[PDB]
């Protein structure tokens, strides 16, 4: 009742997506609901999803953690790179300040270029604005 | 159970097609910013004419859309600076619209000085306490 | 038809004024200037630029009081008692005023300018210097002029 | 050579209307408006932002007076607030 | 036919309802649209509204069976540059006109909801033409500043000829400048004077 | 418990709309950054405050006309001698000062600004003379 | 010497209709169409395949604009898919 | 009239997603990108480029799952763990991907283009190499982006 299946089910209910793939596990976090708007200020009114992802990441205490920031197509390219870098960096220090060792964590920001949906449409660019957390 | 992550509020189509008009006007405007900043290099800033100061590092968060004089007089009145103008005011009002959040008054007056392009100019003399607004000579 | 009220009423102004003064947040109002005086223990912790989570209900009722008027520039300034230094005091109070005005600008105020500043105990309200942020010199206060 | 301004704008730079006018009913701001011959004159200290004026004057106390075409709404700036103003006629 | 007058009963009510709903949806985004359509920070230095230069690349015209004409670009100026007093907002373009109509069984209900949907997308096409019009005008002024940076168009040439004190003993005007635009902005056809922007 | 922002971009169209708004705002600021001509303050060529104690009198002027008469009686307001060097043209250099409690040194500063290219102001306060120069 | 294009196609390279038009109701694809004077103008980013266009322009983002005769169907290439498009008028 | 649905229901793709994930076909969907994922023992025989006869029903239901979206390019790729050589491994996985796209292109899809490739265990998804085609590294995947 306090296990991994329950915390990914309430992570689904707090609308953070979670994909198991082999040894890789990847969290997909909406920046539109889990960040203040166009800023690396965290949306701390959406704290219990962030408490759920640190409760999820406590289960896997030896893996290298890639974290990565993603935007949509709007703005300048340097603005997308810097803002995606900043959102990945403040998610990295949230994990480091909520109890991950500093060399498992690795932050990288990509200015929209991996692009898990298209950016020519409204709900697709909303799905583009995300934070990828890969760990093993 | 299957759920893609961003489930926001229900939008409507006015905001949808205003948004996809706005992205075309945004990247055409940054295309224009690219060609203008490469055909003339901006050689100088305006921090050498508006330097930072003590009680100019007080912060402010401004939305404003009227003329420049009430805004700069309020910036200088909360900055504890004597505000003065040079030049008589043009008959068309020089309008700015500063919409920003939580920065200091030195870069607020630098944004006022940039938004008043070739119409007015903000100078700050921080040896004394003068915020000065100059209009142009046309 | 034009609107009679601006989404606001005088009974709710005097109700929020006597309830904020009952809570200990002193609402002085001299003429057309208005002054909401918050002690810093009610918002922050001790010598910290971090709000407690319970203080956001106080800032919600402060912003619901601030919705009632039509204003131009809300200024908000903070000063706390001396802790290690005047430069630590001014950086602490500048961050305290900028975090409380970041939340008030995030909330609905209809002001145009918010002037956020902090001073390093340069206006003490009491010569008693009893402690840190339990002192009545340690305060953040919100001053404006009610326009028309 | 253009005309200099309208010289009715010194009359409507005061509160006094033009001779042979019809008053319009300004709601939502401290302005007056009159209508002389297919042109409205406003006497304001708010600043006119959208609908375009053909001439303007300004007195010593910052009262302006604008000559424009007949628009039913004026968009003004009060103090950075962007407000509107209804007329009737 | 009673279904058809039920449908036109539903049409103007759905158009006025969609006009009101997108009017407060426009008023919700009023500072954002003021940031988007900054016409005030696109005017020229003598308060000239810049002209609207439309661009069309890759143009073909099949005139007949035997002749086509291609051009690689065309640039056309509409809405030529002129002395503005107050710069245009979004609300002269985008504001849909709200009246509330006071003009009122089973096929009445289903054809009146079909007419309500016809009034809703009819007002949506009016809105689509409105943001189309303001996208045309603001993109043409952005493209004027681009081609002036590329030296493809001439800047406007004002002439402030000054008069001093002017008039008889009953009227004076003290500093009486008369400002004209002598040269309107036009595309130069001198091809060698253009500027070609690199970036990095 | 805190609250979300009131007119937040909390909606999948409005986040793209206001992201386009902050993008066009900073791109507007950098196109204003390039075509803003500035002047350095060491090479601005306007008059300084001449810091004389007779020139620190708080005056009041509402006047609009030729710069020679305002400077002549602002000189004898400051007990200064007044010299005009140069030729006054037939079209007069017109200024306009309307302030009601302001120091006459800064009044002299902004008539030097409102002269601009057509005239210039020098103040030699050791000899207590103020010279309007033409060109 | 033939004419260059139509100069209405820069207007219909945006979404703005020509002056004095009638809108057409495009179905089944992202195109818009107006009928000006025995001529329709579509604004799209599909590729027009069947009915013959008389003139064409293309903007910066791959939007095209076509001037053609009034056909009730349009054949498009979407992304290699042949599709059709009904209009009405 | 124009059509509401394109021969496809949202209830049917969540049904086919949850029954393929019940059957062990891992169907993940990140945004508009979709990856369905079949292990190599569920289709082929061991180290062999030949489907079983029972696996064609599984290819029928993944063809029914791919018949509900509007797509452009299905890319099907294979990789399995190393058998005698990486050249035999790459020829095996290239033959496996071209066999399963021969059946999927024969059946009902409406992709314009199917990219078929095979790799020689160049992307393992675990370090556990204990199996042959019973290894969970040994898989085919069908990856696409659903268009609009």
């Amino acid at each position: 009742r306090d296990s991994k299946r329950k915390i990914i089910r309430d992570l689904q209910k707090q609308d953070i997506q979670y994909v198991e793939y082999g040894d890789t596990r990847t969290l997909i976090i909406p920046t539109d609901k889990y960040f203040m708007f166009s800023s690396p200020r965290l949306n701390e009114i959406c704290y219990p999803g962030l408490n759920n992802v640190i409760r999820l990441l406590n289960f896997y205490p030896q893996s290298t953690i890639y974290v990565a920031g993603f935007t949509d197509n709007v703005g300048s390219r340097s603005h997308k790179r810097k803002l995606s870098q900043a959102q990945a960096e403040t998610m990295m220090t949230f994990l480091w300040a909520n109890g991950i060792a500093a060399k498992r964590l690795k932050a990288e920001g990509y200015g929209d270029k991996n692009a898990i949906s298209d950016n020519a449409i409204i709900h697709g660019s909303a799905q583009n604005r995300r934070i990828e957390i890969q760990w093993f | 159970k299957f759920k893609k992550p961003p489930i926001n509020n229900p939008s409507d189509d006015a905001t949808i097609k205003l948004a996809e008009a706005a992205v075309s006007v945004s990247d055409s405007m940054l295309e224009m910013a690219k060609v203008e900043k490469v055909i003339t290099p901006p050689s100088k800033d305006n921090t050498l004419t508006i330097p930072n100061a003590y009680n100019l590092q007080a912060r402010a968060s401004v939305d404003w859309s009227g003329p420049i004089e009430e805004l700069t007089a309020r910036i200088a009145k909360a900055a504890h600076f004597r505000f003065r103008v040079l030049g008589k005011s043009p008959s068309v009002p020089v309008l700015i619209s500063i919409s920003t959040k939580d920065e200091s008054l030195a870069e607020i007056l630098r944004d006022i000085d940039y938004q008043a392009g070739k119409k007015a100019s903000i100078h700050v003399y921080p040896n004394s306490q003068v915020v000065e607004l100059r209009y142009a000579k046309i | 038809l034009p609107c009679r009220v601006d989404g606001a009423c005088d009974a709710t102004i005097i109700k929020m004024m006597t309830d904020l003064n009952k809570k200990g947040i002193k609402v002085a109002s001299v003429g057309q200037n208005y002054l909401i005086s918050i002690p810093a223990s009610a918002l922050f912790a001790d010598q910290s630029p971090r709000l407690n989570w319970a203080s956001y209900s106080l800032l919600n009722e402060i912003a619901a009081f601030l919705k009632q008027f039509r204003k131009i520039a809300i200024t908000v300034t903070s000063y706390s008692s001396k802790y290690v230094s005047v430069k630590r005091e001014r950086a602490l109070t500048l961050a305290r005023s900028r975090v409380v005005s970041e939340y008030l600008w995030s909330q609905g105020v209809d002001s145009r300018i918010i002037f956020t500043q902090g001073l390093g105990s340069d206006k003490p309200i009491t010569s008693y210097t009893l402690g840190g942020d339990r002192s009545p010199n340690a305060r953040v206060e919100i001053t404006f002029r009610r326009a028309v | 050579i253009p005309p200099s301004a309208n010289d009715l704008l010194l009359h409507v730079l005061e509160g006094v209307p033009p001779p042979g006018s019809r008053r319009l009913v300004v709601s939502g701001g401290d302005a007056r408006a009159w209508l002389s011959n297919e042109k409205m004159y406003v006497r304001t200290n708010l600043t006119i932002l959208s609908p375009g004026w053909l001439a303007s004057m300004t007195s010593a106390d910052g009262t302006h007076a604008y000559e424009m075409q007949k628009s039913p709404v004026l968009l003004v700036s009060w103090h950075g607030k962007v407000m509107q103003l209804k007329v009737e006629g | 036919a009673l279904k058809e007058t039920a449908l036109s009963v539903g049409a103007q009510a759905g158009l006025a309802w969609r006009a009101k709903i997108i009017d407060e949806q426009l008023n919700k985004q009023a500072r954002n649209l003021d940031a988007i359509y900054d016409f005030n920070s696109l005017v020229l230095e003598h308060n000239i509204l810049p002209p609207v230069l439309l661009e069309g690349r890759n143009t073909l015209n099949l005139a007949d069976a035997q002749s086509i004409r291609i051009s690689d670009r065309t640039y056309k100026v509409a809405k030529q540059a002129h002395f503005i007093t107050t710069p245009p907002t979004w609300r002269q373009y985008l504001w849909m006109d709200y009246v509330k109509p006071e003009a009122p069984k089973e096929i009445w209900c289903i054809y009146t909801e079909r007419g309500w949907k016809n009034g809703i997308d009819q007002a949506n096409t009016i809105l689509e033409e409105n943001i189309a019009r303001i996208k045309e005008d603001f993109g043409g002024m952005i493209l004027y500043r681009k081609l002036l940076a590329m030296n493809m168009v001439s800047p406007p040439y004002v002439s402030h000829t000054d008069l001093g004190v002017t008039g008889d003993g009953s009227e004076i005007h003290i500093d009486d400048r008369v400002l004209r635009i002598t040269a309107l902005p036009e595309l130069n056809v001198n091809s060698a004077e253009w500027r070609a922007a690199v970036a990095k």
